[PDB]
């Protein structure tokens, strides 16, 4: 599923990313996921939901990428963020 | 595990 995020300078995208730090059967489709999403925030507006797993950030594959590096990627694109997510629910 | 508000 796709979400295009364009925010204003001083707001967030409105979500909490959570997942393994960089330091059998797949149960997660990716290492980082949305622990929560701000109701009526830029991220919730684009359709993102708690429990969405991050597959791509701004065209980059982040399935196996540690947390800080993914946050790094999400920030590089300033107020613009593109995400391919997968819902486990 | 880490969490980041974004």
């Amino acid at each position: 599923s796709v979400a295009i995020l364009q925010k204003r300078d001083h707001e967030g995208f409105g979500f909490v990313l959570r997942g393994a730090k960089a330091e059998p059967t797949p149960a997660f489709p990716a290492l980082q996921y949305l622990e929560s999403v701000d109701v009526e925030g830029v991220a919730w507006k684009a359709g993102l939901r708690t429990g969405d797993f991050l597959i791509e950030v701004n065209g980059v594959n982040v399935v196996k990428v540690g947390h800080k590096q993914v946050v790094g990627l999400i920030r590089q694109g300033g107020n613009r963020l593109v995400m391919k997510v997968v819902s486990v629910t | 595990d880490l969490q980041t508000s974004i």
